[PDB]
C-alpha cells in the first residue's frame, strides 16, 4: 500500500518534505525550510522518520525538484549534522546551481540571525559531493526494484516532475510546474502513464490566469511610457528565474524597438546566474535552443552590470535590482534615492509577503517605514506557478487513480479538492502535516505463459466464435522464483506424470424387433440426422463414430427382445457421451 | 529473431534485425570508399589537375580518355564524387518500422532512406549525435556543392569495363548503386522526421519491445542500443571507448546477461597506441613549427579535434611556441565549437566538474580567449586577411577528396619544408594521397584511434558472456597486413558466425515464453495444489485481454491426470453408503464389481473402465466420484 | 534470352544465399526488362520458386513487382499470383511479398472489374492472417481496391482489433476510400470518436483525420459538426504537438459550424479592460507550444474569418497582442491574416499598437507587410487619421528607404476613404488664415507623402480646390507630371 507522511507544506508553504512508503521502501521528496519561523521549526522534524535512528537504514532514497530555497535548503542540514550518506537524486542544473544559494544562504542566515547550529560551507560542499545527477527520462535504479524517472517541469530553469514506480505502483510527484509557456522555459510534458498516485501543488488554484502574452505586452508598453517620459524603472526581483526571464523579454523589445537608452543589472547573483544559463541552454525549450545556431540569446548585448554612481547619473534609467521582497534591498536604497520624484516607475511582478515593508509598498499610503513615495506603482504578476485550468488539463493528461494537494492554502485547496471531485470524479486527498494517509493497491503479480499455447488460443479467439467463453485453461507452475502458465499437456511432459485415460462404455438396451445390423445401421444413421455438424461416420467393422465416441453392437445377450449397445468415450467428449446415452434411451426409431 | 546485414564495411553498418512482430534496422552507413577512388575537386582550377593526362582503352572502343584521367602512372575516374550506398532492395525499407542511430558517422547516410525509399516510421538518436550530424551533413553536402562539377561518366561504370581497368577500379565493389549527393530539402526532411531520447531511456514499441541507450564513449553521446523484451535481450555495441576519453564513460552493466550480442564499429588500426601517437604527433608539429611551415591536418569537427587541441595547449605551453597561430577552417567550425561547449552532462566526471567549477569544459574557449586558435568559416575573405606564416591548419574533411584541405595542398605541394599529418584512420592515406604524386610536403601517418582493440573485446566478452555472438567476416578472418599474427582475429566460445555485405543470418533463437499478467480478482480466486515437494500449481479459467500486444487475464477444458487406487476406491464406497462390493485380481489389475446398477470397473496401470447399465444419477454419481478421486491439469 | 541466360546462371550456380542474392541484385539493378519477355521471366521465377529459403522467395516477389510496375504483364501474371498467394502460406515475410506483388499487380495498369480488382479484394479477404501478417497491408489492398459505389463490416472490426498499426492502415485505407468517395455513414462517426479516445500516439492524429473528414461529409446527429469541433478542440489541449499541428489545419479546414459555439471557443481580460478604458480552445491553442502550431493556428483562424462575417472583432484584439510572438514567421503570418481579415472592420483603439508594430529596426519584410496592412485596412476617426499620418512620417523619416510603400499605402489610404480627411486639411499643411505661408518645399519626402494622400482624397470630394493654396496647384501640376500612378487626375483650374 501507499503512506504518504508529509513533514510540511500540510496546509501551508514553505518548508515542503514528503516521506512516501511504496512497498516497505523509503522515497523522500524535498527538503527545504521556510522563512517565517526563526525556530528550528523552519527545518522539517525528523523525529517520526527516524525518530533518533539511522537515517541511511531507515530512509532509502532522497528525490531533489528544483533549486528554490524551500525545496532545496534542507539538504546539509538534513545530511549532515543529523547524518545521511544515502543516495540523492537531482538534475544535473539544480545540483549545479544549489549550492551557490546555499552559500548565500548561509552567509545571509549569519548576517541576520547567526544560528550556533547551522550548516558550514566544508560540510555543503561534502553534500555536494554525496549527491547524485540524473539525466531527463533516464530510468535509474536505486535498487534492483526501486526506479525513478524525470520529467520537464518548467517551474524554474532544470525543475523536474518525477515519477516514481516499483513494480506496476506509480506515484507522480509533480514539485513545483507550470503549464505556461515561459519566455525563456517549457511547459511541462509527461506521458500518459497513468500513476496511481498524483502529488502536487495548487498556488494559484482560485486565480484564472488570463493571457500571458497580452500582460508582457501590458507591461512593455508602460515601461516604453516611462521610458519615452524619461524616468527611471526600477524592478525589485530576486536574482534567480523570473530575472532573466525579464532579461530575455527586454533583450527581445529593446533590440526590435532599436533603442539606445542604457540598462543595468542588479550585481552579485548576475555573473553565476548567467554563466549557468548558458552553459544549461538544452532545458529552455526549443526557441532558445534553436536560436543558440547563430548567436547566444543569453550573452546579452545591451545588458551591463549595474553601478551606484550610474544610479544618480541622469537621464532615463531602467534597473533591474534585488531583492523582490525588499528586506534588505539595495533597491530599496535606489528607491529612497529616487522616491522624491513624480516621474519615476516602479513594476512588483511578485506576491509580497504581508506584514512587511513591501506589504506598505503594495498598500497605498504614501508613508511607509517613515518616508513618503511619490514615483509611481504597478503590481504586475509575472508569478511562474500553475494555474486552475493548468492543473485540471494535467491531471486529464495524466489521469492518475487519486491525487494530493500541497504547497498552499486550504480554503483554495477544498475549492480544487470539490472541483476536481465534480469533474473527473477522481479521489483527493487533503493531509496535514504530520498526518500520514494509506491508500491500497492492486498489486496484480506477472506470470508467464507457452507462446505456442498463447499463438493457438489467439487464433481462436480472432476467429469469429467470439463472446462465448473459450474457457482458457492450462495450469500455473510455481517455483517462487517464475510462476508460469503452461498447457496440461506441456505441464504432463514437464513434470512426468503419466497421462491417465478414463473411460465409459454404457450399454444401450434397445426394444425393437429390428435385426441388430440394421440396428447398427440405424443408430448411425439416426446419430448423423440428429447430430448436426458432428463427425458421425461408419467404420466397416459395424461400428458408428460421433466424433471420439465408439458405439458397437455387441454380442446378441440372453434376452431376444433386449440388444446391447456399447457406447464408449473419454471424459473430455463425456458431455457427447451423456447426450448419446441419453438420446439412445429415448430410442431408436421404429 | 533474424537478422540482414546491407553492409559489408565493418566500421559503416546496416542492420535490420527482425525481432517478435517488429522490424528494427540500425546505423546508416555511407562509405567514402568510392570518394577516394573519384578525382579530387579543386575549389579552384589548378593547372596540373586540369591538363591531367587522359588514360585511354588499351581496345580505344570506349571514351575513357575523356571518361577518366591519369596521374603518376595511376588512374582515377573524373566526375562529382559518388557515395556507396547499403543494398536497399534486401528488404523493403517501408516495412521496416524502427530506426535507431548510434553515431553520427552512422547517421550520415540518412536522407537518402528517409526521403527516396519511402519509409515512415520513426527514428531515434541522442541530442549530441543528431545535432553533430546535422553539422557534418551541412559540410559535406556544402562541399560536394559550392562549386558544382556536374559531370557524371557511366561506361566505365559498365562492368566489362571495370572488369578491364586496373585496380582499385578493378576492386571496385557495387558500382551500379553508387549515387549523387543530397541536398537541403532532403537534409531538412530527415531532420524533422527525427525523435530525441537521452541515455537510459526506456522508450517502448507497442507494448512488443523496450529500447535503451548507453553511452558507448567513443563519440560525444555515441551510444549502443539494447532491444529487450521480457525474456530476450540483444545488446547491439558499435563503436564503444572504454578508455578515458571525453564522453560519458562505457556502461556494461546493462550490457550483461544478454542472449544475442552483436558486434561492430572496432578499431581500424589494432597496432597504434593512441596516447603514444598523439606525443608523437605533437613532436613532428614541433620540429615543423621550429623549421618554419606549415602544417595540415584534416579532421572532423568532433571527438578527435577536441582530443588534439586539449594535448596541443598542453605541449604549445611545453614548447613555448605562442607566436604561431592556429586556425580551424571549415563552414562548420563555429557551431561545433559552441555545441560542444554546452555539451555538458554528456561528459565524463572531470568535465561536469569543472562545469560544476564555473569554467568551461574544454580548453579550447579559453584558447579563443587567448586568440592562439581561431575558427573560420571560409578560406574566402577574413581568413584571407588574416593568414600567416609559419601556421597550423586543420581544416574540414579528413578524405581529402574535396574541400579546404585538397585546396591548401594545392597551395602548398612544390614547397617541401611544409608538413601534412594525418589524424584520421578511416581512410588508407596511400590511396588518399595518390591524386597528388610526386608531392614534395614531408608526409607523417600517425592515425588517432579511440576504438576498443582486440584484447579489450576479448577481455568485454569475458566479462559479459552472451550466448550468442555476431561480427563481420573481416573480423573473424585475418588481416591482409599481419595475417601471422594471431592476436588481431575475435576469439569467443562459441565462435562468432559471420556476414558478408547483403547477406541473411538465422540467429540461434526458439521464442518459448513472453510476458503475461494475472488481475488480482482471479489471483484470489486461484487456489493452488502441490502433487510434488516444492511443487504447487492450479488450474485456470480466465478471459484473455490484449490491447496493444500487452496480455492480462481475467475471470468470465482441462483433463484428468494420476491414477486411482482400488482399495481406497472401495474403502471411500463403503464409508459414503454403497455396500456389498467385491473386488479381484488380474495379472495387473483389478475387478471390482458394485451389485447396484450391475456396475464392473477394471482398472489397470494407465488404464481405466466403467461399465453398467442405461443409468443417470448413479452415473454422475460416479463421475464426480472418480474425477475427484485424481488431480486436474 | 537474358532472362534464360539469369534463369539458367542461377540453376547452375544453386548457392543457398550467395547466388540467390547476387543473381536477384544484378536482375533487378542492372535494368527493366522493357519487353514482352517479362512474363517468361516471370514463369522462370514462378518455377525457381519452389524451393527453400522463403527470404530469397520474397526478394523474387518484390523482383516481380518491379517488373510488373512497367505495365507489361496482365492477367496471366495476376492468375499466377494468385496461384502462388493460395498455395504459399509461409509466414510474415513471403506473405507480405505476396501481399505487395498483389497491390503491384492491381495498381499497376488494370483499374478495372470483372476479376482484375474484385478477385483479389475477396482472396485478401479470404487471406487475411492471423498476427500482423497481412492485416495493414490488405487492408491498403482493399483501400487501393474499393469495390464499387453501392467492406464496412471487416473494416469496422479492424478498427476495434489488436494493433495500432493495423488500425492506422485502417484509418490510411479510410482516406483511399474517401478521395474515390464511397460516401461513408454515420456509425464510423461514432467509432471514430472511440478510435479518437484511442490512449495511443498517431492513432489519434489520422482517426481524427477521419472525424473531420465524416463531420465535413454531413451534420446530422442530434448537432454533428459542433460535437465534432468540440473534441477536436478538447484534442487540441493534447501534448503532441503533431497531433495539434494536424489538428489546427484540419479545424481551419472546417469552414461551418454554430456561430455562439465559436465564441464559445473563444471564451476564456485585459482586452476588455482596456476597451472600458477607452469607453477554452484557441486561447490555449495560440500560446501554448511554439511556431508550428501558432502557424496553424492563425491559418485556421484566417479561414474560419474569411468564412464568418461576424467574430473578427474577438480575434481583432487576439493578433494585435499577439504581434510580438518573437517569431518572424508568426509575426508576418499574423499580418497577412490581419490583411486578409480586414473587411468591415474598425481599428478604433488598437491603432496605437498596430502603429507601434511599424516604427521598428530593420525587419524589412515587417515593415512592408504593416504598410500593406494599414493600406488595405479600414478607419472610422479622424483623430486615427492625425494620429496614422503623424507615426507614418516618423516612419519615413527615420527609414528613408521604403518611402515608395509609404506614399503607396498613403495613396491607397486617401482612395479607400477620402471624407475623412476634410477637417485636416487646414492643420496637416500650414496655411495660416491671412498671411503668405511660404512656399513649401518640391521633393522633400514628407511633403510629398501628405500631398499624394491630399490628391487621393481630392479624386472624390470637389469641395477643397477652394481650399489650395497656390503652391499646391504648381504642386499638383509637378506630381501629376512626376508621379503617374500614385497621383490621380482631377478637376483643378489651372490643370483643366
Ligand atoms: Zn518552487
Ligand atoms: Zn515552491
Amino acid at each position: 500500500e501507499i503512506r504518504v507522511t508529509p513533514l510540511g507544506a500540510g496546509q501551508d508553504v514553505g518548508r515542503s518534505c514528503i516521506l512516501v512508503s511504496i512497498a516497505g521502501k523509503n522515497v523522500m521528496l524535498d527538503c527545504g525550510m521556510h522563512m517565517g519561523f526563526n525556530d528550528d521549526r523552519r527545518f522539517p522534524d525528523f523525529s517520526y522518520i527516524t525518530q533518533n535512528g539511522r537515517l541511511t537504514d531507515f530512509l532509502d532514497c532522497v528525490i531533489i525538484s528544483h533549486f528554490h530555497l524551500d525545496h532545496c535548503g534542507a539538504l546539509p542540514y538534513f545530511s549532515e549534522m543529523v547524518g545521511y550518506d544515502g543516495p540523492i537524486y537531482m538534475t544535473h542544473p539544480t545540483q549545479a546551481i544549489c549550492p551557490i544559494l546555499l552559500e548565500d544562504y548561509r552567509k545571509i542566515a549569519v548576517d541576520k540571525k547567526g544560528e550556533a547550529n547551522f550548516f558550514t560551507s566544508q560540510m555543503i560542499k561534502d553534500c555536494m559531493k554525496k549527491v547524485v545527477a540524473v539525466h531527463l527520462h533516464q530510468t535509474v535504479q536505486v535498487d534492483d526494484e526501486l526506479e525513478i524517472k524525470a520529467y520537464y517541469a518548467g517551474h524554474v530553469l532544470g525543475a523536474a516532475m518525477f515519477q516514481i514506480k516499483v513494480g506496476s505502483e506509480s506515484v507522480v510527484y509533480t514539485g513545483d510546474y507550470n503549464m505556461t509557456p515561459d519566455r525563456h522555459l517549457g511547459a511541462a510534458w509527461i506521458d500518459k502513464c497513468r500513476p496511481n498516485l498524483l502529488i502536487t501543488e495548487s498556488t494559484y488554484a482560485t486565480t484564472i490566469r488570463d493571457s500571458k502574452r497580452c500582460r508582457e505586452r501590458d507591461f512593455l508598453k508602460k515601461v516604453h511610457e516611462t521610458v519615452e517620459r524619461g524616468g527611471k524603472v526600477l524592478i525589485p526581483v530576486f536574482a534567480l528565474g523570473r530575472a532573466q526571464e525579464l532579461c530575455i523579454l527586454l533583450e527581445t523589445f529593446w533590440e526590435r524597438m532599436n533603442l539606445k537608452v542604457p540598462i543595468y543589472f542588479s550585481t552579485g547573483l548576475t555573473e553565476k546566474a548567467n554563466h549557468y544559463y548558458k552553459l544549461f541552454i538544452p532545458w529552455t525549450n526549443q526557441k532558445i535552443r534553436k536560436t543558440f545556431v547563430q548567436r547566444n540569446m543569453f550573452e546579452f548585448k545591451h545588458i551591463k552590470a549595474f553601478d551606484r554612481a550610474f544610479a544618480d547619473n541622469p537621464g532615463p534609467m531602467v534597473v533591474f535590482a534585488t531583492p523582490g521582497m525588499l528586506h534588505a534591498g539595495q533597491s530599496l536604497q535606489i528607491f529612497r534615492k529616487w522616491a522624491g520624484n513624480e516621474k519615476n516607475m516602479v513594476i512588483m511582478p511578485g506576491y509580497c509577503v504581508q506584514g512587511t515593508v513591501g506589504h506598505k509598498i503594495l498598500s497605498g499610503q504614501r508613508k511607509l517605514e517613515v518616508l513618503e513615495v511619490k514615483m509611481q506603482v504597478e503590481y504586475m504578476s509575472f508569478s511562474a506557478h500553475a494555474d486552475a485550468k493548468g492543473i485540471m488539463q494535467l491531471v486529464g493528461q495524466a489521469e492518475p487513480e487519486s491525487v494530493l494537494l500541497v504547497h498552499g492554502e486550504a480554503k483554495k485547496m477544498e475549492f480544487l479538492k470539490q472541483k476536481i471531485e465534480q469533474e473527473l470524479r477522481v479521489n483527493c486527498y487533503m493531509p496535514a502535516n504530520g498526518e500520514t494517509v494509506t491508500l491500497p493497491t492492486s498489486p496484480s503479480i506477472p506470470v508467464g505463459i507457452s507462446l505456442g499455447l498463447l499463438k493457438r488460443e489467439m487464433a481462436q479467439g480472432l476467429l469469429p466464435e467470439a463472446k462465448k467463453p473459450r474457457l482458457l485453461h492450462g495450469t500455473l507452475i510455481m517455483k517462487d522464483s517464475n510462476f508460469r502458465l503452461v498447457s496440461s499437456e506441456q505441464a504432463l511432459k514437464e513434470l512426468g506424470l503419466a497421462e491417465h485415460q478414463l473411460r465409459f462404455t454404457c450399454r444401450v438396451h434397445l426394444h425393437d424387433t429390428r435385426k441388430e445390423q440394421e440396428t447398427a445401421l440405424r443408430v448411425y444413421s439416426h446419430l448423423k440426422s440428429v447430430l448436426k455438424d458432428h463427425c458421425v461416420q461408419h467404420l466397416p467393422d459395424g461400428s458408428v463414430t460421433v466424433e471420439s465416441v465408439l458405439l458397437q453392437a455387441a454380442a446378441p445377450s440372453e434376452d431376444p427382445g433386449t440388444k446391447v449397445l456399447l457406447v464408449s468415450w473419454t471424459y473430455q467428449d463425456e458431455e457427447l457421451g451423456s447426450f448419446l446415452t441419453s438420446l439412445l434411451k429415448k430410442g431408436l426409431p421404429q | 529473431m533474424k537478422l540482414y546485414c546491407l553492409s559489408g564495411h565493418p566500421t559503416l553498418p546496416c542492420n535490420v534485425l527482425k525481432f517478435k512482430s517488429t522490424t528494427i534496422m540500425l546505423d546508416c552507413g555511407l562509405d567514402m570508399t568510392s570518394t577516394l577512388n573519384f578525382l579530387p575537386l579543386p575549389l579552384v582550377q589548378s593547372p596540373r589537375l586540369s591538363n591531367l593526362p587522359g588514360w585511354s582503352l588499351k581496345d580505344g572502343n570506349a571514351f575513357l580518355d575523356k571518361e577518366l584521367k591519369e596521374c603518376s602512372g595511376h588512374v582515377f575516374v573524373d566526375s562529382v564524387p559518388e557515395f556507396c550506398l547499403p543494398e536497399t532492395e534486401l528488404i523493403d525499407l517501408s516495412t521496416v518500422d524502427v530506426i535507431l542511430i548510434s553515431n553520427y558517422h552512422c547517421m550520415m547516410a540518412l536522407p537518402y532512406i528517409t526521403e527516396h525509399t519511402g519509409f515512415t516510421g520513426t527514428v531515434y538518436a541522442t541530442e549530441p549525435t543528431v545535432q553533430i550530424g546535422r553539422l557534418l551533413m551541412e559540410e559535406l553536402v556544402n562541399f560536394i556543392e559550392r562549386v558544382p562539377k556536374a559531370q557524371s561518366a557511366s561506361l566505365w561504370k559498365n562492368k566489362d569495363i571495370q572488369r578491364l581497368l586496373p585496380s582499385p577500379l578493378k576492386d571496385a565493389v557495387e558500382v551500379s548503386t553508387w549515387r549523387r549527393c543530397y541536398t537541403m530539402q532532403e537534409v531538412n526532411s530527415a531532420l524533422s522526421k527525427i525523435q530525441l531520447v537521452g541515455y537510459s531511456q526506456k522508450i517502448e514499441l507497442f507494448g512488443a519491445v523496450q529500447v535503451t541507450p548507453l553511452s558507448s564513449g567513443y563519440a560525444l553521446g555515441s551510444s549502443n542500443w539494447i532491444i529487450q523484451s521480457h525474456y530476450e535481450k540483444v545488446s547491439y555495441v558499435s563503436g564503444s571507448s572504454l578508455l578515458t576519453t571525453h564522453p560519458q564513460p562505457m556502461d556494461q552493466a546493462s550490457l550483461k546477461n544478454s542472449d544475442v550480442l552483436v558486434l561492430t564499429g572496432l578499431t581500424q588500426i589494432p597496432t597504434a597506441n593512441p596516447d603514444g601517437m598523439v606525443g608523437e604527433f605533437c613532436s613532428n608539429l614541433a620540429l615543423t613549427v621550429r623549421n618554419g611551415g606549415n602544417v595540415l591536418v584534416p579532421c572532423y569537427p568532433s571527438g578527435v579535434i577536441y582530443d588534439l587541441l586539449e594535448c596541443l595547449y598542453q605541449y604549445i605551453d611545453s614548447a613555448g611556441l605562442s607566436s604561431v597561430p592556429l586556425y580551424f577552417i571549415s563552414p562548420v567550425a563555429n557551431s561545433s565549437l559552441e555545441f560542444s561547449q554546452i555539451f555538458a552532462e554528456w561528459l565524463c566526471h572531470n568535465k561536469q566538474s569543472k562545469v560544476y567549477l564555473p569554467e568551461p569544459p574544454f580548453p579550447h574557449a579559453e584558447l579563443i580567449q587567448t586568440n592562439k586558435l581561431k575558427h573560420y568559416p571560409s578560406i574566402h575573405g577574413d581568413f584571407s586577411n588574416d593568414f600567416r606564416q609559419p601556421c597550423v591548419v586543420f581544416t574540414g574533411h579528413p578524405s581529402l577528396r574535396f574541400g579546404d584541405v585538397v585546396h591548401f595542398m594545392e597551395l602548398w605541394g612544390k614547397s617541401s619544408l611544409n608538413t601534412v599529418i594525418f589524424t584520421e584512420p578511416d581512410f588508407s592515406y596511400l590511396e588518399a594521397l595518390a591524386p597528388y604524386q610526386p608531392l614534395a610536403m614531408k608526409c607523417i601517418y600517425c592515425p588517432i584511434d579511440t576504438r576498443l582493440n582486440f584484447i579489450q573485446v576479448s577481455k568485454l566478452l569475458k566479462e559479459v558472456q552472451p550466448l550468442h555472438v555476431v561480427c563481420p567476416e573481416q573480423y573473424t578472418q585475418p588481416p591482409p597486413a599481419q595475417s601471422h599474427r594471431m592476436d588481431l582475429m575475435i576469439d569467443c566460445q562459441p565462435p562468432a558466425m559471420s556476414y558478408r555485405r547483403a547477406e541473411v543470418l538465422a540467429l540461434p533463437f526458439k521464442r518459448r515464453y513472453e510476458k503475461i499478467e494475472i488481475m488480482p480478482e482471479l489471483a484470489d480466486s486461484l487456489v493452488p495444489m502441490e502433487i510434488k515437494p516444492g511443487i504447487s500449481l492450479a488450474t485456470v479459467s480466465a478471459v484473455l485481454h490484449t490491447k496493444d500486444n500487452k496480455h492480462l487475464l481475467q475471470p468470465p477444458k482441462p483433463l484428468l491426470s494420476g491414477s486411482i487406487p482400488v482399495e481406497q476406491f472401495v474403502q471411500t464406497l463403503e464409508k459414503h453408503g454403497f455396500s456389498d462390493i467385491k473386488v479381484e485380481d488380474t495379472a495387473k489389475g483389478h475387478i471390482v464389481l458394485l451389485q447396484e446398477a450391475e456396475t464392473l470397473i477394471q482398472i489397470e496401470e494407465d488404464s481405466t473402465h466403467i461399465i453398467c447399465d442405461n443409468d443417470e444419477m448413479l452415473r454422475v454419481r460416479l463421475r464426480d466420484l472418480v474425477l475427484k478421486f485424481l488431480q486436474k491439469f | 534470352p537474358s532472362k534464360s541466360a539469369a534463369l539458367h546462371i542461377d540453376l547452375c550456380k544453386a548457392t543457398s544465399p550467395a547466388d540467390a542474392l547476387q543473381y536477384l541484385l544484378q536482375f533487378a539493378r542492372k535494368p527493366v526488362e522493357a519487353e514482352s519477355v517479362e512474363g517468361v521471366v516471370r514463369i522462370l521465377l514462378e518455377h525457381y520458386y519452389k524451393e527453400n529459403d522463403p527470404s530469397v522467395r520474397l526478394k523474387i516477389a518484390s523482383l516481380l513487382g518491379l517488373l510488373s510496375k512497367t505495365a507489361g504483364f496482365s492477367p496471366d501474371c495476376i492468375m499466377d499470383d494468385a496461384i502462388n498467394i493460395l498455395q504459399n502460406e509461409k509466414s510474415h515475410q513471403v506473405l507480405a511479398q505476396l501481399l505487395d506483388t498483389l497491390l503491384a499487380i492491381g495498381t499497376k495498369l488494370p483499374e478495372n472489374q470483372a476479376i482484375q480488382m474484385r478477385l483479389v479484394d475477396v482472396a485478401c479477404k479470404h487471406l487475411t492472417d492471423t498476427s500482423h501478417g497481412v492485416r495493414n497491408k490488405c487492408l491498403q489492398l482493399l483501400g487501393n481496391l474499393g469495390s464499387l459505389e453501392k467492406v464496412q463490416k471487416i473494416i469496422g472490426d479492424y478498427f476495434s482489433d489488436q494493433d495500432p498499426r493495423v488500425r492506422t492502415a485502417a484509418i490510411k485505407a479510410m482516406l483511399q476510400l474517401h478521395e474515390r468517395g464511397l460516401k461513408l455513414h454515420q456509425t464510423i462517426y461514432n467509432q471514430a470518436c472511440k478510435l479518437l479516445s484511442d490512449d495511443y500516439e498517431q492513432v489519434r492524429s489520422a482517426a481524427v483525420q477521419l472525424i473531420w473528414v465524416v463531420s465535413q461529409l454531413y451534420p446530422e446527429s442530434i448537432r454533428l459538426v459542433d460535437d465534432a469541433f468540440g473534441k477536436i478542440c478538447h484534442m487540441v489541449s493534447d501534448g503532441s504537438w503533431v497531433v495539434r499541428v494536424q489538428a489546427a489545419k484540419l479545424l481551419g479546414s472546417m469552414e461551418q459550424v454554430s456561430s455562439h459555439f465559436l465564441e464559445q471557443t473563444l471564451d476564456k481580460t485585459a482586452h476588455e479592460r482596456a476597451k472600458e478604458l477607452y469607453s477554452g480552445a484557441f486561447v490555449h491553442g495560440l500560446e501554448d507550444e511554439m511556431y508550428e502550431v501558432r502557424i496553424a493556428a492563425v491559418e485556421a483562424l484566417c479561414m474560419l474569418a474569411q468564412s464568418s462575417p461576424s467574430f473578427a472583432e474577438k480575434c481583432l484584439d487576439f493578433l494585435v497582442d499577439m504581434f510580438n510572438d518573437e517569431i518572424e514567421e508568426v509575426r508576418l503570418q499574423s499580418i497577412h491574416t490581419m490583411r486578409k481579415i480586414s473587411n468591415n472592420i474598425t481599428l478604433r483603439e488598437d491603432q496605437l499598437d498596430t502603429v507601434l508594430a511599424v516604427l521598428e529596426d530593420s525587419s524589412r519584410d515587417i515593415r512592408e507587410a504593416l504598410h500593406e496592412l494599414l493600406c488595405c485596412t479600414n478607419v472610422s476617426t479622424k483623430e486615427g487619421i492625425h494620429l496614422a499620418l503623424v507615426e507614418l512620417l516618423k516612419n519615413l523619416t527615420k527609414y528613408p528607404t521604403d518611402r515608395d510603400s509609404i506614399w503607396k499605402c498613403l495613396k491607397f489610404l486617401g482612395s479607400r476613404h477620402p471624407t475623412l480627411v476634410l477637417p485636416l486639411v487646414p492643420e496637416l499643411l500650414s496655411t495660416h488664415p491671412f498671411f503668405d505661408t511660404a512656399e513649401p518645399d518640391m521633393d522633400d519626402p514628407a511633403y510629398i507623402a501628405v500631398l499624394v494622400l491630399i490628391f487621393n482624397a481630392a479624386k472624390t470630394c470637389p469641395t477643397m480646390p477652394a481650399l489650395f493654396s497656390d503652391h499646391t496647384f504648381r504642386h499638383y501640376a509637378y506630381l501629376r507630371d512626376s508621379l503617374s500612378h500614385l497621383v490621380p487626375a482631377l478637376r483643378l483650374p489651372g490643370r483643366k
